[PDB]
Parts: structure tokens; sequence; C-alpha cells
RNA sequence: AAGGCGGCCCCCUGGACGAAGACUGACGCUCAGGUGCGAAAGCGUGGGGAGCAAACAGGAUUAGAUACCCUGGUAGUCCACGCCGUAAACGAUGUCGACUUGGAGGUUGUGCCCUUGAGGCGUGGCUUCCGGAGCUAACGCGUUAAGUCGACCGCCUGGGGA
């Protein structure tokens, strides 16, 4: 908004780890304001996870995260009629938000059973960086060093 | 009294490059910069001052 | 428009020194300029265009 | 094969494309790159980026006659001129020189038409 | 005078202006018809032809694109000697003369001043921008008038048709 610069929420942090990262991981998660259920998916496939890749709960999350955070994105801007895909270098707090937002839309995407095996196995293969989280971020990075001339 | 001879004195009347400089500029009066120019014009003739800085 | 680096000096400071001289020449204000012809007809209008704003 | 020492950069920037020629000190040309060749077509074959690849992919052609120090001669309007000489300093040559040899005639040859667009 | 005139050098040549004096003694002003000069394009005869570039060709764009943009390209542009007699040939303001508050500049002369400084005090010519009285339908013009007068000439009399 034009003149409206502004502050932003205090989110409470998880009340199991105390991780306020961590919350925002349930917030993208949540459907039609059930958090309960999400927090259900979640906690447990850090469970299935954690146990599967050498312990540390908190810390097999932010192995996966490292891994699929970007660090330039395109920004997409008209000179005259031709479009030009300028290459930008991204916030500190965006970089979480647009990873955790493609683990979960990868996530989403699979056809294991559960969600918490199919977000347990895109935090997996995250960390041992195959699969689709960090084939979005392959070919995000394509275009910001495709377009690097315009910056 | 300007001459075209005096190869000293229009040196402060050109560049690096050897391209003459504007009355504007050097502060001088204009019947002058005409003989000034004048001047100069011979003189890259003769072979005195130059026509540019490429030799 | 034309320069050398002595001994003890940057890169940075030949580069430099190499468009301050070359702005100083308008080697690219002359170049712009014959891109394209201009009929004498648009030059005089310009050069009075010029001239009457310039009363500021 | 050989050996030189001392070369020429000459760089010819257009309004479309740049073209970086390292030459030995009598004329002869040892390697060139262009923007075109960078794998550059259209509006990026212009850019100030573009035209730095090109001096690479050309410092990298002579590896082989092992030049240490180079003159750069700059003939023309366009971008990379400034982008050009500093990518030739960081890709590890000294530069003696910098020289600008565009041709400015003394009143000469009639250019074409002005565009309507 | 207008059209116009732009590297440097030589030869032939026109006008303007200023200073102090001498000389003729109204020899002046304007001008229908008449004669000359007159950009660019264009025409004629003969040369030349780099670049540019009407026509023309191909490529794009587009509903179409006989265009704008791109790649080429012939007359033409250049020289000599003839014609053509026209332009928003415009300051859209005929020529000549006289008078009528100011300011800021530019250009080119010239005369007086511890030249003492690139300066101080005047006096001609051409020219740019403000603006007063007055004028004007208004916009504006405004000592270089579109102000106040005189002399001669040219021209207008609803829009189209034309």
């Amino acid at each position: 908004p034009r003149r409206r610069v502004i502050g932003q929420r205090k989110i409470l942090p998880d009340p199991k780890f105390g991780s306020e990262l961590l919350a925002k991981f349930v917030n993208i998660l949540m459907v039609d304001g059930k958090k309960s259920t999400a927090e259900s998916i979640v906690y447990s496939a850090l469970e299935t996870l954690a146990q599967r890749s050498g312990k540390s709960e908190l810390e097999a999350f932010e192995v996966a995260l490292e891994n699929v955070r970007p660090t330039v994105e395109v920004k997409s801007r008209r000179v005259g009629g031709s479009t030009y895909q300028v290459p930008v270098e991204v916030r500190p707090v965006r970089r979480n938000a647009l990873a955790m937002r493609w683990i979960v839309e990868a996530a989403r995407k699979r056809g294991d059973k559960s969600m918490a095996l199919r977000l347990a196995n895109e935090l997996s293969d995250a960390a041992e960086n195959k699969g689709t989280a960090v084939k979005k971020r392959e070919d995000v990075h394509r275009m910001a060093e495709a377009n690097k001339a315009f910056a | 009294e300007i001459d075209y001879k005096d190869i000293a004195t229009l040196k402060n009347y050109i560049t690096e490059s050897g391209k003459i400089v504007p009355s504007r500029i050097t502060g001088t009066r204009a019947k002058y910069q005409r003989q000034l120019a004048r001047a100069i014009k011979r003189a890259r003739y003769l072979s005195l001052l130059p026509y540019t800085d490429r030799h | 428009p034309v320069i050398k680096v002595r001994e003890n000096e940057p890169f940075d400071v030949a580069l430099r020194r190499f468009k301050r001289s070359c702005e100083k020449a308008g080697v690219l204000a002359e170049v712009r300029r014959r891109e394209f012809y201009e009929k004498p007809t648009t030059e005089r209008k310009r050069a009075k265009a010029s001239a009457v704003k310039r009363h500021a | 094969r050989k050996q030189v020492s001392d070369g020429v950069a000459h760089i010819h920037a257009s309004f479309n494309n740049t073209i970086v020629t390292i030459t030995d000190r009598q004329g002869n040309a040892l390697g060139w790159a262009t923007a075109g060749g960078s794998g550059f077509r259209g509006s990026r074959k212009s850019t100030p980026f573009a035209a730095q690849v090109a001096a690479e992919r050309c410092a990298d052609a002579v590896k082989e006659y092992g030049i240490k120090n180079l003159e750069v001669m700059v003939k023309g309007p366009g971008p990379g001129r400034e982008s050009t000489i500093r990518a030739l300093n960081a890709a590890g040559f000294r530069i003696t020189n910098i020289t600008d040899v565009t041709p400015i005639p003394h009143n000469g040859c009639r250019p074409p038409k002005k565009r309507r667009v």
C-alpha cells in the first residue's frame, strides 16, 4: 500500500519446542482454521524425520530448510513491450517463507497415504537434496543467472 | 599581434586533443577568438600544431 | 582522449581518468549527434529552442 | 606454440554488440570474442554484462600466447566500454594504456534519415 | 536587397560603417507598365557518382499495410553551360522620412582619462530580451512600433465553387 507503512504481528512460539520458526510452518500448512490438526501432522512427521536422519528435531528441519532457501529470484518488469525478468536479492525473512511454502506445495502433490508421510519424505529428500522443492529452487536459480544480464 | 608562428601562445587555447577552445571558457574577446582560430587553422596546415591526438 | 597508467598507481584511478578525459572531449555527444541526418531547418529550430529556454 | 609478452585489446563497442579482439603490437590478431558468441541474442547481446563475458571468453583464448601486459583501444559509443575495460583487468592482465579511437568525421558523409518511431 | 553565405591560401570584385576636414548645391522620396535577381524540387546537353536516397525489390508488423521499421537500391543530390520563376520565398508586418518615458545585454567603430588593471567618462552603426504611455477585438506591439504624423505604391470587400 501507498502511504501505509506498517509493523507486523507477533506469532506465538510453538508449545512443544519453543520454536518461533516452526509455528510459521503449521500456519502455512493449516487449512480452514484447523491449527489443531496441522500440529498433529507436523509434530508427527518430525518424529518420522528426526528418527531416520540421525536425530535433532529442530535441526533436521533446519538442514532440510537451509537446502531449499533461495538467495535470488526474478521480478518481472515492462520497459515498452517486451518484459524483463530482473534478478533481485531476496530478503532474510522471505527466504524462509518461500522455502516453507514450496516444501508444502511439494508435499501436498505426492501420492503417499497420510500427509505426515508425504511431508516426512519431502523433508527427507530436501536434506539429501533431490525431490520437487529443490527442483523448484534450482529452476529459480536458472532464471536469475539466465537473466543476470538485466540487473 | 596574434600570430600563427607563435605556437607557445596557441597551446593555451587548444585541448589535450587539439580542439580549439570556446570563448565561453577561456574568457577571451570575440574579435580575437576569430583571429585565434584562424591562426590555429594555419598552424595545423604547417604541421606546427596537430589536428588530433592520434600521432 | 589518450591516457596511460604511470607506475605505483591503481587500475581504478586510470579507468576513472579515462572517463573524465572522454566526457571532457565529448566523444559520445559527437557520435549520438551523427547517428542521423538532421535537416538544417531542424538544427536551427532546436538551437533557438535552447536559447529561449535558457532565459530563466 | 609462441611467446608475445605485450598485446593490444581492441574493443569494438557498437550499440548491438561488442567484439573484443586481442592482437600483438603490429596488428596481427591472436584471439577474439563477441557478445553473440557468448550465448546471447537480441536484447541481451547489447548489455554491459554480455560485454564482460566477451572479454573473458577472449582472455581465456590467449593463455597459449602467454601475454602479460596490454594496451586497451576502445572504438565506439555503446555499452561495454566501461565494463569490458574492467573485465580484462580482473581476469589478470596489467593495463598500460587506455585509448579512445572512435572515428569522428570533420563533417564528411551524410548519415541516414531520422527514424519515425 | 531578398533567395542565401561556414576548413586554410592566392587572384578578380561589391557593399556597409566610423573619424576629422574639404567639395557639389535639392542633384531628392515613391513607382503602374518595363528590366534584373530569385531555396528546393524538376527539365535540357555533356561530365561525374563516395555517401545519401523519391521510384522499385525483398523482409517484417498488421484484419489488411500498396505505409511507419529493416536489408538493398535507380533518378536525383555533385560540376559545366542553358531553362523553369515557384515556397509557411514568414517578422505571415511595402518603401522613405520625422517626432514620442525606461532597463538589461550582445556586436563593431571612435574620442577624452594617476591608459596605472581585463579599467573611468562619452559618441556613432547593426542586433537580442524585458517593459511604460499609447494603440489593439483580444493576443500582443511597444524608439528596430502594431504609438503620433506625412509622401508614394501594392492589395481586400461572406463561405464554398476556385
